[PDB]
């Protein structure tokens, strides 16, 4: 239903309130995903197809030649195969002292790092912060999302699955 | 011959309506373009138009008027479109933030069920007063007037100098619990007033205790800010009009319709009481009309030059909310429950540059009707321009043909702006705007009713915009109303409700009567004595103001009332006293018993908690004098076939991609009992009633029409 430029504004954080309320209060537009993902595609500097957005600067992607599925930054860096935790192949900054917590919180409003830690996760090439965790000491890294990509495209969207190698 | 006694007025964004009532109830109605920069000019013109139908001069009539009621829309519009004044605020230091925090509430005020829970829907509007025009004084007064932190007067002098320097255009002062002890807030006000004198600037000051001395500081401050923000521009208007009229020989003081449906004096400095005066005019006329004809459940629908106003009259009464919200603002003044959407005959038709979708309004053209009027200088097309293209309006009968409306201007400006950017004909360009509006108004009216828990078939729909009879078919089609009525005087319907308004004065005094359940009959008579006194103190106030208006005490009918509650509560109930006099023990038992009774009805018999004891919180006194109310016609009904005299030819009328030659009828030349099959337009001097093909109307003995689906 929605105008294409209006779903762009929504991505750019610039959409008007009337259409923002319209989008929220009425049944969703079945066409959203295919318009959305195409909007993201034309904003990448690499022509490999996008399969699913993982964050603002993070995607599951289909290699134009090998047809493998991978996690990719917007800049270009492939982290891992899509069934793996990308964070395992990323770089991490751990805020575990009052000095580091007091860089992003005023004292007293910072968590205490013997109870809670800030783990920031960056792309190796561009330094982009794709995710920040707030667990305890010892706590494993978290595999956020394992999507059923086949069922989504095939059963919920009525679309062929993109070609896939291993 | 004829003695003209009552005058009602709707000063609107487009037309200023006048409603004259004579001694026997007979009436006549005048229309004129508003002169919003000095509404006296349009008032005079409309008066002379209405009075000329009675072959009477404005001079001769004004000497005979005994009362008049003004209502309007200029202030309400200013609020809604946030076009008020650059106003600033001084509150208690350390709490400057409370205005802009909106008490959290105002991020979901007036939300339908579904959006109240849909969290991502909540949204804050801009604050009336931004943070850089707020300042704080160091003072603190507790819930019973004690000055815990005395006012450090220096901080008040810097507060004033700051906002004077910021070139604030009015300054509002709201200090906590000032309603209880206004000493500190009035010292601040005096200190501010002092600093504006030294500056040479013209900046008016508003102490909240001087205007709205009531608890809940977000409500009080919003309401007081309204006096600075929106009221001040139209403050000139009621003294310009009243001066122009006493100059001209009136012997009465004007009254104004106020938010609770009652009239107040034009002199009151609390103009915010009179903010929804125009719409409430319509609701009151529909209420009156219902009472004469036994319609107890009425849905009111008004379409003006700018918006579409809608309220429900449920079992003879309107609903009045105590601490209401309006335009997503908490307020301290009692309000009649209404609703609207911002579309009307002059709302501007624009296309989103990127979507190329039609957006109606929210602004309007007003007394300038649109492009169709050559001299209006209006370049953007308005819904009124689509009326001309489609054959809804008669080019040569706007205001009886006193106003030149050119259809080809409407056609060229519709083509260039709408039709050609959309690859449509001017016919389909205009018809799609009207069709969208028809559905938009219809879905709103259906939903306000659904929301309040009612079916549209439980109600009769009164329709009376002045431009609403142009879309009665539209927003009513298939809703299932019991009946849909277009009264013949639809165009001045609010000014009709204003001339119909009771001549009533009300007076209040608060109180501190605390009674346990078990009390001896001496504490019981003491309590009845002090309430008995307050009624007498109030009774002399009602009668003293009626004397200054030329009414002896014999003509005043008096109705005492009081406010009661269980002891520890926060809200109270108004109760009409069964006894005019109190005094003696058992009577205090009657007053409590009466309270209990209404508490059961208002809530539930098992809500009653007598063991908490009672608290009498105020006393009330009403004062009615008789007034000629407008007399509803009771004509003898005749044949269904209308006279050949009423036929005025045809116009090319375009609706569902079809052109038809729609009959034209002179409204006044129609007789009780006639029927009109669509397609036809019914025209008089200033009302156009549209009956498309697929509809039908008939006229009754009360000059009411009835829309049928058919
Ligand atoms: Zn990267």
């Amino acid at each position: 239903a929605y105008t294409r430029s209006k779903i762009v504004d929504l991505v750019d954080g610039k959409i008007d309130p009337d259409t923002l309320h319209q989008m929220l209060s009425t049944p969703k537009d079945p066409e959203r995903f295919v318009t959305y993902v195409e909007i993201l595609q034309e904003r990448m500097p690499w022509d490999d197809k996008i399969i699913l957005p993982l964050g603002p600067k993070l995607f599951i992607v289909q290699q134009k030649v090998s047809k493998k599925w991978t996690v990719r930054c917007e800049c270009g860096h492939d982290f891992c195969d899509w069934k793996d935790n990308w964070k395992l192949s990323a770089r991490v900054h751990v805020r575990d002292t009052p000095q580091k917590m007091e860089e992003i919180y005023p004292r007293l409003m910072a968590p205490t790092p013997s109870w809670q830690v800030i783990r920031e996760y960056f792309c190796p090439e561009c330094g982009t912060l794709h995710d920040v965790e707030a667990p305890t000491p010892w706590y494993p890294v978290i595999h956020d999302f394992s999507p059923d990509i086949e069922g989504f495209y095939q059963e919920w969207l009525g679309l062929p699955v993109p070609e896939r190698a291993d | 011959l004829r003695n003209v006694q009552v005058l009602g007025i709707d000063a609107g964004g487009t037309m200023t309506d006048t409603f004259f009532v004579d001694q026997d109830g007979d009436f006549v109605v005048g229309k004129a373009q508003s002169t919003p920069q000095n509404e006296a000019l349009g008032l005079i013109a409309s008066s002379e138009d209405g009075l000329a139908n009675w072959g009477m001069s404005l001079h001769e009539a004004l000497a005979q008027l005994q009362t008049g009621v003004y209502s309007g829309t200029a202030m309400l519009n200013r609020v809604v479109q946030r076009k008020g004044l650059k106003c600033g605020l001084i509150v208690n230091r350390g709490m400057e933030d409370f205005h802009r925090m909106g008490r959290a509430v105002q991020s979901h005020l007036g939300y339908a069920y579904e959006d109240r829970i849909h969290l991502n829907t909540h949204r804050y509007d801009p604050p009336l007063v931004p943070r850089h025009l707020t300042r704080g004084v160091v003072e603190r007064t507790d819930m019973i007037g004690t000055q815990v932190i005395p006012l450090r007067e220096d901080t008040a002098r810097d507060a004033a100098r700051d906002l004077i320097a910021a070139d604030a255009e009015g300054i509002v002062i709201s200090l906590l619990h000032s309603y209880k002890n206004p000493e500190n807030e009035r010292r601040v006000r005096d200190i501010v007033l002092e600093e504006v004198e030294k500056s040479g600037k013209k900046i008016p000051v508003f102490a909240s205790a001087d205007y709205y001395p009531v608890r809940k500081e977000t409500h009080r401050t919003n309401t007081t800010i309204l006096e600075g923000y929106a009221a001040e521009p139209s403050r000139q208007t009621l003294s310009k009009i009243s001066n122009a009229f006493k100059e001209r020989g009136t012997k009465f003081d004007f009254r104004v319709m106020a938010t609770h449906g009652g009239t107040i004096s034009w002199k009151a400095k609390e103009l915010a009481r009179t903010i929804v005066s125009g719409p409430i005019g319509g609701v009151i006329g529909a209420k009156y009309l219902g009472e004469v004809l036994g319609y107890k459940n009425i849905a009111c629908s008004d379409i003006g030059g700018t918006s579409f106003d809608v309220a429900l009259i449920t079992q003879g009464e309107m609903t009045i909310k105590n601490d209401p919200d309006m335009a997503r603002l908490v307020l301290s003044l009692p309000l009649v429950a209404m609703d609207s959407v911002g579309a009307g005959a002059g709302s501007f038709i624009r296309l989103d540059p990127y979507t190329r979708a039609i957006k109606l309004g929210p602004d309007s053209a007003g007394y300038r009707v649109g492009v169709c009027w050559k001299e209006s200088g209006i370049e953007t097309v308005t819904i009124s321009d689509c009326h001309m293209v489609l054959g809804y309006l008669n080019p040569d009968n706007f205001l009886g043909g006193a106003v030149k409306l050119d259809r080809q201007r409407s056609v060229d400006a519709i083509k260039a702006q709408i039709a050609d950017p959309l690859g449509l004909s001017v016919e389909d360009a205009a018809a799609g705007v009207i069709e969208l509006l028809d559905s938009d108004l219809r879905d709103y009216l259906r939903s306000m009713i659904s929301g309040k828990g009612y079916s549209p078939a439980s109600f009769v729909c009164f329709s009376y915009g002045g431009a609403g009879p142009v879309h009665t078919y539209g927003y009513t089609e298939g809703l299932g109303f019991e009946d849909v009525i277009v009264p013949a005087w639809a165009a001045g319907f609010s000014a009709f409700g204003c001339a119909a308004a009771d001549f009533e004065y009300r007076y209040d005094k608060s109180l501190d009567i605390n009674m346990p359940t078990e009390t001896p009959d001496t504490d019981k008579e003491k309590a009845a004595a002090t309430l008995q006194a307050a009624w007498e103190e109030l009774t002399k106030n009602v009668l003293e103001e009626f004397k200054l208006n030329g009414y002896s005490a014999d003509q005043v009918t008096l109705q005492p009332g009081y406010r009661m509650q269980y002891r520890g509560q926060l809200n109270d109930l108004e109760i009409e006293s069964p006894l005019a006099q109190a005094h003696t023990a058992a009577d205090w038992d009657q007053l409590t018993d009466a309270f209990n009774a209404t508490y059961g009805r208002v809530y539930a018999a098992s809500a009653r908690s007598p063991e908490l004891g009672y608290s009498v919180t105020g006393a009330i006194m009403r004062g009615m004098v008789p007034i000629p109310k407008p007399k509803i016609p009771k004509e003898p009904e005749e044949g269904e076939t209308p006279p050949e005299s009423a036929k005025i030819g045809t116009r090319k009328f375009y609706r569902k991609k079809r052109w038809v030659d729609a009959q034209l009828y002179h409204m006044e030349s129609l007789r009780p009992g006639n029927r009109v099959m669509g397609p036809a337009v019914i025209e008089s001097d200033a009302t156009t009633f549209v009956v498309p093909d697929g509809f039908e109307t008939w006229l009754d003995g009360h000059r009411l029409f009835h829309l049928r689906e058919v």
